[PDB]
């Protein structure tokens, strides 16, 4: 939700408040975390394509399905 | 006959299904084909075999990656002409090179192999 910080000097008694709205921080997170999950799975399909490549195999692949 | 079909764009290549053969006259044109196959790469199912299958008499490297050979081979009746197999194959002698076939095999093999980009 939200939070909020006070300043303060030790010896004075002036103190200065302000206010925080949490959900920036959470869209901060949110994008991290997506953007985080999009590259692991891309790298993971790509990790695939490129093995199946190293087999080396002319045909694309619903070609070979096809065959 | 039936038993075959004449590749499209050739005059002395056909393709027997039943028995997944590639053949190119060595020196007969084909006549009467009503019907024409497109060459395709499927045509030339890769022969399993745990020992490599031996063969004999001339035989010729196509492409080694792919184990595409051509065979010399003459029809009991005695038409000359070629196979071309693909598959797990040994020659009993030594393999030969292509430029020793004759033009006509020749373009035949260039029309089917080359792809058409």
């Amino acid at each position: 939700n939200k939070v909020r910080t006070v300043t303060e000097i030790v010896n004075s008694d002036e103190k200065i408040q302000k206010t925080y709205e949490l959900a920036e921080f959470d869209l901060k997170n949110l994008s991290s975390l997506e953007s985080y999950e999009t590259l692991k799975i891309k790298l993971a399909l790509s990790k695939y394509m490129a093995m199946l490549s190293t087999l080396e195999m002319t045909q694309p692949l619903l070609e070979i399905f096809r065959n | 006959s039936k038993d075959f079909l004449q590749l499209k764009g050739t005059m002395n290549a056909f393709y027997a299904p039943k028995q997944r053969i590639l053949s190119i006259l060595a020196v007969n044109r084909l006549f009467g084909a009503t019907e024409t196959i497109d060459f395709h790469p499927n045509l030339l199912v890769y022969r399993q075999s745990s020992p490599p299958v031996r063969l004999t008499g001339d035989v010729y490297v196509v492409d080694k990656n792919e184990k595409v050979f051509l065979v010399k081979h003459v029809f009991s009746n005695t038409v000359p002409a070629y196979l071309l197999i693909r598959g797990d194959y040994e020659s009993s002698s030594d393999l030969k090179s292509l430029r020793d076939l004759n033009p006509w095999v020749q373009n035949t093999l260039l029309k089917l192999l080359i792809p058409d980009s």
